[PDB]
């Protein structure tokens, strides 16, 4: 989950499940260190930009799928050689695809296969308006210099 | 007599006591009448609507390059475990150690802390930025420039190497932008309230910061008559 | 005028099955966190000498200066035939 | 390398006398690269074209020098041979369609890589391959400006 | 529609512009001994206020620079007043009004936006029917009134943002009560 | 604009008894007149230092209102 | 009938805040006539 | 004052919004525009019925 390319929403009470233009996700959770839990997970559905994005190819070609949550380590980074996270998933096998927010840089990939970018994005610089304006020399912005 | 005339009549002078140089000095007020009235309007005009500008350029500057060489140091943060990071990292290493006190936690709590007063600015992704600027609580907060990107990337699908999937997949996404469904699919999900577009904050008050012009020329002006004043004085005493 | 409808991006095109097929696209990627490519597009695409903005709010010019300044000097060329009147008055009563 | 006369891209300018062109510095004074071009004259290619050399600068051989740069591999770029950046088309009513414009270089062995703007579709991505872009941008409408009021 | 002095100029200014009108005067003095101190103290404080009261002007050739100058800087103070006063008068503060129903707020509604309709009505079988809409039902079944005159009574407490309904009604009900706008 | 004009009479009546301790009444009427609306009429002025104090305030109310009328009714055009 | 824009025919309020001072300096200029007047005879 | 009314306001005579404008989906024959042949955009245009 991240941005409003992915949002997480919660299951409708009633029915245990959720409505129509969702895709169902399941989300895994650890509770005991002591002694851990095998297969204990908590169902979950989510919608946005990139589930949409998927639904279309998935109708155009024709595949199945089931979404679930990363486990830890938010993106990615390659840690003391080692990777952890969505590209640590998708490149120690059992995950084989990964969609949502990942921008493509050259570190990245080396490791694994890069499709065709489908929006641009980059490094902005984010600051708080200030309530005021600009004139250093408005008195003698009217005129010309030769009357 | 005419430079007291023309600046709207304020210094007392003795008239001339000729009729034809009574005539003249009428049509001189006249000219000095609409030429006055002509500027007025036009500063009107001028400061009606006046484009803003923000204190800031980008990532190459004196506020970032010298950060505590400045009037009260200058505060910005990045949420760390990123692609940013790791770009900043490689090409800026002077000015990684200086954010290492002002690691943010999240995106919320970056916008909180920015709203309250605590940063001053942020780094970080332009597409989710600019969805976070266009959906907001007033208008407070702005991109910088236009939305200049300094690091043009883009999202795409991670698939596993040598796999036949790949080029089905890219063929599948190329379509998509023929049929014209990613504009529809970003016209509902992406837009925002406010478009940025450099509207008047009716500016307020006028600050010292404006007349600091009229105020040197003023000086400037006492400057030389001193200077003149002691060359003639000293000039007439042979 | 107006905003982008078709959006894509210019490419290097090469045959398929080459061998410069893994090099090129690491190399691209490579130069555009590094500066390089910014570098080219103030040298090449980025620079305006042309007014910005919409409307463009502008000075005046002497063009109104010839509307104005001309009719306090055709006061002169008249004013000064006035004054041989008053004198030739003055001694004609 | 096959490229297109592109006014930001690629300027095309007639060669000196001697066959070496002439030579240019910046605003500050950086020497601007230069590469023979071997592109035909006479724009119109209805009369007969007659290939002859020139030189060309801009924006998409400047990366193309840095790029050879790191593989280490020579060049030798030419121009088009009509002018167009290329179509998919049906000729002599048969049953085979061929391409017309610079893609047709490309696949009929004249050629090996395009360092020119050329746009991603669909279309073209079922026959060539294209690398990651280097350049974002999109479709605009360009008018004429009103007159200012006096 | 305005603080008449407070509006136009800061506090701070006023004295930094009272201050500057009593070091020339104190300079006017200086340059008529060098090569009067109530009438050249009258000349220069008269000049910005436009009044006419005095007969004292400076003789030396050595204010005769001054004075011209200083009379400049007393019309530049005003006409800016002037100026500035016109663009406060004029402006307003941005805002955002509903444009209709593909407005971004009700397309995907947020926790602190809420907008219901009378229950049982045309309305609610408009909405069910289609399917594009079928995100923005949800949201509305849960906040739904009983009737259409209780339900204006509620936007006015600022329980309820936004009301759907049939404009005939609505329009007759903005004039009555000018507080709403459709 | 009436109770301006009634408080220019009892302006008028103050700066009359303020010279009390040839400039009595309606010479000086006509000078504070004269003087809202752009020093526009020769005048004759007063020689009494808090007759200029005095006048020099109605002064600053002159200057401060003309102003706020040619902005306001600029207004109109531009809306 | 207000519409939006609305532009505002300013009313007294405006005249509070500039009557005033003009309006004080009666009084205050009354008390200035004897230091006036003192001055005079002391002087 | 009319006269800084009259330089303010200005009228930009409805300077084209985009690909959506009525001036161009149903076109007459006092506007007039066009491309390239052989070109990208002729792709685009021709591909859909729209
Ligand atoms: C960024 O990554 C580092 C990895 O070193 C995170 O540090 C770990 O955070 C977890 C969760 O709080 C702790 O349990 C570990 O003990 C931390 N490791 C060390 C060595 O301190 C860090 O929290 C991450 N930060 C963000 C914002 O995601
Ligand atoms: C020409 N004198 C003016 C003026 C002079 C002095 C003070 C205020 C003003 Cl408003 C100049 C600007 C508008 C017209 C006008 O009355
Ligand atoms: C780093 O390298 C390997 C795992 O990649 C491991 O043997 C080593 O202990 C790691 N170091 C630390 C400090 O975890
Ligand atoms: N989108 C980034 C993570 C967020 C950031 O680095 O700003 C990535 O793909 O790594």
């Amino acid at each position: 989950e991240e941005a409003p390319f992915v949002i997480v929403e919660s299951v409708d009470p009633l029915s245990g499940t959720c409505m129509r233009n969702t895709v169902p996700c399941q989300k895994r959770i650890i509770s005991e260190n002591k002694t851990d839990e095998e297969p204990g997970y908590i169902k979950k559905c989510c919608k946005g930009f990139c589930i949409d994005i998927l639904k279309k190819i998935s109708k155009s070609v024709k595949f199945t799928y089931d979404l679930y949550l990363v486990t830890n380590g938010k993106h990615g980074k390659k840690i003391n050689g080692t990777w952890n996270g969505m590209i640590g998933e998708v490149v120690m096998k059992r995950a084989y695809m990964a969609v949502g927010s990942l921008t493509i840089n050259e570190e990245r990939s080396e490791v694994v296969d890069f499709s065709v970018p489908f929006i641009e994005t980059g490094i902005s610089v984010m600051v708080s308006r200030s309530n005021g304006t600009v004139s250093p020399s408005a008195f003698l912005e009217p005129f010309s210099a030769d009357v | 007599l005419l430079w007291g005339l023309v600046f709207n009549n304020s210094v007392p002078v003795q008239n001339p006591k000729g009729t034809t140089s009574k005539i003249m000095v009428s049509v001189w007020a006249f000219f000095a009448v609409i030429f006055l009235a002509s500027y007025t309007a036009n500063l009107a005009a001028f400061m009606i609507q006046e484009e803003y500008v923000d204190q800031v350029s980008g990532l190459s500057d004196k506020k970032f390059q010298r950060p505590n060489d400045f009037s009260p140091p200058f505060r910005f943060g990045t949420v760390p475990n990123g692609s940013t990071e790791r770009n900043i990292r490689n090409n800026y290493a002077e000015m990684h150690a200086y954010m290492g006190k002002f690691n943010q936690r999240g995106v919320d709590d970056a916008l909180l802390s920015l709203k309250t007063g605590k940063l001053d600015a942020f780094i970080y992704d332009a597409a989710v930025l600019n969805y976070m600027a266009g959906r907001d609580e007033g208008c407070k907060l702005v991109t910088i420039g236009s939305g200049k990107v300094f690091a043009s990337t883009g999202y795409g699908i991670a698939i596993q190497k040598d796999s036949g999937w790949k080029r089905q997949v890219d063929l599948a996404i190329l379509q998509l932008f023929g049929d014209g469904e990613m504009e529809e699919l970003e016209a509902l999900w992406l837009t925002g309230i406010c478009h940025n577009e450099k509207n008047e904050v009716m500016s307020s008050q006028l600050d010292i910061d404006n007349m600091a012009g009229v105020f040197y020329m003023l000086g400037a002006a006492m400057a030389l008559s001193l200077i003149t004043f002691i060359c003639e004085h000293l000039f007439y005493w042979q | 005028t107006g905003e982008l409808f078709f959006r894509s991006g210019f490419g290097i095109g090469m045959r398929k099955d080459s061998p410069w097929k893994q090099q090129v696209s690491l190399s691209i990627l490579k130069s555009h966190e590094n500066g390089f490519m910014e570098d080219l597009d103030k040298t090449w695409v980025r620079y305006q000498e042309c007014d910005s903005r919409s409307n463009a709010p502008a000075t005046l010019t002497f063009e109104n200066m010839a509307g104005v300044f001309m009719l306090v000097a055709g006061g002169i060329v008249a004013g000064i035939f006035l004054i041989f009147i008053e004198i030739a008055y003055k001694r004609h009563k | 390398i096959v490229t297109i006369h592109q006014e930001p891209f690629v300027y095309v300018k007639p060669t000196m006398s001697d066959g070496t062109c002439k030579e240019e510095f910046t605003v500050n004074g950086d020497p601007v690269k230069k590469v023979i071009c071997t592109g035909p004259n006479d724009t119109s290619p209805g009369s007969p074209r007659h290939t002859v050399p020139q030189c060309c600068y801009g924006f998409c051989i400047d990366l193309l020098i840095k790029l050879a740069r790191t593989m280490q591999f020579t060049y030798e770029v030419h121009l088009v041979a009509d002018g167009k950046f290329g179509t998919q088309e049906r000729v002599q009513n048969s049953n085979k369609k061929e391409w017309n414009g610079m893609m047709g270089e490309l696949l009929s062995g004249q050629a090996d890589m395009i360092v020119a703007p050329l746009t991603i579709n669909n279309e073209r991505a079922q026959y060539i391959e294209f690398s990651k872009p280097f350049k974002y941008q999109g479709l605009t409408i360009l008018v004429k400006k009103e007159i200012p009021r006096s | 529609t305005l603080d008449s002095f407070m509006q136009p100029f800061q506090s701070t200014l006023w004295l930094l512009v009272g201050l500057s009108v009593h070091v020339v005067a104190v300079m006017l003095y200086l340059l008529d001994r060098f090569s009067t101190l109530s009438s050249a103290m009258w000349f220069s404080w008269g000049v910005l206020l436009n009044s006419g009261i005095g007969e004292g002007a400076p003789r030396s050739f050595s204010a005769r620079i001054l004075g011209m100058v200083w009379a400049g800087f007393a019309m530049i103070i005003v006409a800016s007043y002037t100026a500035n006063l016109a663009a406060f008068l004029v402006l307003d503060r941005p805002e955002e009004r509903i444009t209709g129903i593909n407005d971004p707020r009700l397309r995907n509604p947020s926790d602190k936006f809420i907008y219901a309709t009378v229950k049982q009505s045309s309305v609610d079988i408009y909405f069910r029917r289609q399917v594009e809409l079928s995100t923005m039902y949800r949201h509305m079944e849960k906040h739904n009134y009983e009737s259409a005159a209780e339900a204006i009574q509620a936007v006015r407490d600022n329980k309820l943002h936004a009301f759907i309904w049939d404009s005939a009604v609505l329009e007759f009900e903005a004039s009555q009560k000018c507080d709403l706008v459709t | 604009w009436v109770m301006m004009f009634v408080m220019l009479l009892i302006v008028s009546a103050v700066a009359v008894f303020v010279f009390e301790y040839s400039f009595t009444i309606g010479k000086a009427i006509w000078l504070l007149w004269g003087l809202v609306f752009n020093n526009s009429v020769p005048v004759q002025n007063p020689k009494g230092t808090t007759s200029k104090i005095m006048v020099s305030v109605w002064a600053f109310f002159a200057v401060i209102f003309l102003a706020s009328y040619t902005a306001n009714l600029a207004a109109f055009m531009i809306q």
